[PDB]
RNA sequence: AGGCGGCCCCCUGGACGAAGACUGACGCUCAGGUGCGAAAGCGUGGGGAGCAAACAGGAUUAGAUACCCUGGUAGUCCACGCCGUAAACGAUGUCGACUUGGAGGUUGUGCCCUUGAGGCGUGGCUUCCGGAGCUAACGCGUUAAGUCGACCGCCUGGGGA
RNA sequence: CUGCAUGGCUGUCGUCAGCUCGUGUUGUGAAAUGUUGGGUUAAGUCCCGCAACGAGCGCAACCCUUAUCCUUUGUUGCCAG
RNA sequence: ACUAUGGUUUUUAUU
């Protein structure tokens, strides 16, 4: 069965004629728990129904992830904007590590072994668009039987 | 296909650099299309479209400029296809789940003329919804019966209609265009090297659609 | 400067003035000036014929 | 680099070209050194029409040792030295090679009835837009803030300095 | 005694023409769009048009009142014969 | 004609 998770929720205001209104902007994802992962941004009222209208995207928007043993074939990274994040494998044992918005995505897709590194803007709202920029950078899983000699 | 249609180029540049696989050699600085590097190339996208009408998938025709605003509606009419001859109302893929409200406002207004609910000697009320419908017509009426989004785009200017084939890159929707000379073909997925203002070239793929819409199959 | 042209009366017209070049009527400066305009309007549309 | 400007005849470094020839890595940057000034200022004497800090008055204002107006000294200029500082700004450290485009100039040189409002090549420069690339976003864009390399200085929150 | 504890009541911009609910798109995002523009109105008026298009609250309407003709009906009203 | 200056402090924001 798929599962959903949460990164963040912050709180976001307009400043208005006797006094102010308020909004909340969510940051969500969606994974397969075996190498599928993808995820959701979105602003409305009340938390809830904010991470609701994040969902909106998460629903649709997917990468399937190229493994080799149960974790990456090369280090890689990822790039959007001021965010340019680092991958690399990790043997079995600890491996999960990581901040908040990298761990979410590594943990919906079962890829609990992986020295992932932010290198630039830590932003949750961009982080994560470097992060499934590496995920799409992946070169094909069985490529070390391809390279071999000639 | 073989050849005819006989042309000299048009405009300098003008240009995209991105064309070099499709032009001639110039002269006087006068830029055309190789004919031997799009009519074989036309010919052979003209078959991945029979194969897309020969599993009924839904045609949309786009023509929003002179030179095919009324072939578009004509042209492979007797082979029953969707069309748009000037405007689109606006976000018709990503916002349809919106947009079908005018189609329900084009049903309505055409339930009523079709009994003369409004046809009355009050002249201005019955010109109101005339009006209204007439101009309902000339965006959603090649498309009100289309039950939902097309399965492949044909567009006669890729420059003019950019908005629209970003909504279908969005989508995964496939985006046939004549692209021209001055034109761009990174939003275009079956590019077929042509023209969309003067000659000899702008309804060429449209005359030839005509019939491989209802050859196959189809 | 020119104008040296003899001429006794002031004439109660406009010659010279407000119609041709540095505005009126031709080479317009100011007074609201849009800027999405020369990239939204390049082609007619419309003249041919509205009649 | 700062900047350079009436014309005429000179003195004179650099750069660019065509055919040849002679060298044979002679290529880049550089710790500390060693050297350039726009304007204003000084050291010493000349030169002194505009102009003009200060000085000397008027106006304005409740006040005006300022604005503004009326006069005006240093100074501006020339020689032989000092000052070494600026938006010195294109807010872009310095050497080379590599790169799809549009539009406009400046100047050699090769072949052509220049029977062409020059044209097609080949060299050296130079300006406004624009696509790939860069980037916090603005800005840069073949004369790049791009790309790949070599080198020298400085910065690590601000106030206090 | 406290609207520096409040439910209600209320002044007023102002009859000013403007404001919400959603969906799409652009932007790193706040934010923008549309609600900006061209005519023209008391008025987002009534048309035109651009990446913005629907459904609501306003504007406008509903209900009330009047100039003249025709009709129905008349006392405790009217008065031409 | 033109038209000087403004003493101290100032939202809960939850899941």
């Amino acid at each position: 069965e798929l599962q959903e998770k949460l990164i963040a929720v912050n709180r976001v205001s307009k400043t208005v004629k006797g006094g102010r209104i308020f909004s909340f902007t969510a940051l969500t994802v969606v994974g397969d728990g075996n190498g599928r992962v993808g995820f959701g941004y979105g602003k409305a009222r009340e938390v809830p129904a904010a991470i609701q209208k994040a969902m909106e995207k998460a629903r649709r928007n997917m990468i399937n992830v190229a493994l080799n043993n149960g974790t990456l074939q090369h280090p890689v990274k990822g790039v959007h904007t001021g965010s340019r994040v680092f991958m690399q494998p990790a043997s079995e044992g600890t491996g999960i590590i990581a901040g908040g918005a990298m761990r979410a995505v590594l943990e919906v897709a079962g890829v609990h072994n992986v020295l992932a590194k932010a290198y630039g803007s830590t932003n949750p709202i961009n982080v994560v668009r470097a992060t499934i920029d590496g995920l799409e950078n992946m070169n094909s899983p069985e490529m070390v039987a391809a390279k071999r000699g000639k | 296909m073989l050849k005819a249609g006989v042309h000299f180029g048009h405009q300098t540049r003008y240009w995209n650099p991105k064309m070099k696989p499709f032009i001639f050699g110039a002269r006087n600085k006068v830029h055309i299309i190789n004919l031997e590097k799009t009519v074989p190339m036309f010919n052979e996208a003209l078959a991945e479209l029979n194969k897309i009408a020969s599993r009924k998938g839904k045609i949309l025709f786009v023509g929003t400029k002179r030179a095919a605003s009324e072939a578009v509606k004509d042209a492979a009419l007797s082979c029953d296809q969707f069309f748009v001859n000037h405007r689109w109302l606006g976000g018709m893929l990503t916002n349809w789940k919106t947009v079908r409200q005018s189609i329900k406002r084009l049903k309505d207004l055409e339930t009523q003329s079709q009994d003369g609910t409004f046809d009355k000697l009050t002249k201005k009320e019955a010109l109101m919804r005339t009006r209204e419908l007439e101009k309902l017509e000339n965006s959603l009426g090649g498309i009100k019966d289309m039950g939902g989004l097309p399965d492949a785009l044909f567009v006669i200017d890729a420059d003019h209609e950019h908005i629209a084939i970003k909504e279908a890159n969005n989508l995964g929707i496939p985006v046939f265009a004549i692209v021209d000379t001055n034109s761009d073909p990174d939003g275009v997925d079956f590019v077929i090297p042509g023209n969309d203002d003067a000659i000899r070239a702008v309804t060429l793929y449209l005359g030839a659609v005509a019939a491989t819409v209802r050859e196959g199959r189809s | 400067i020119k104008v040296r042209e003899n001429e006794p009366f002031d004439v109660a017209l406009r010659r010279f003035k407000r119609s041709c070049e540095k505005a009126g009527v031709l080479a317009e400066v100011r007074r609201r000036e849009f800027y999405e305009k020369p990239t939204t309007e390049r082609k007619r549309a419309k003249a041919s014929a509205v009649k």
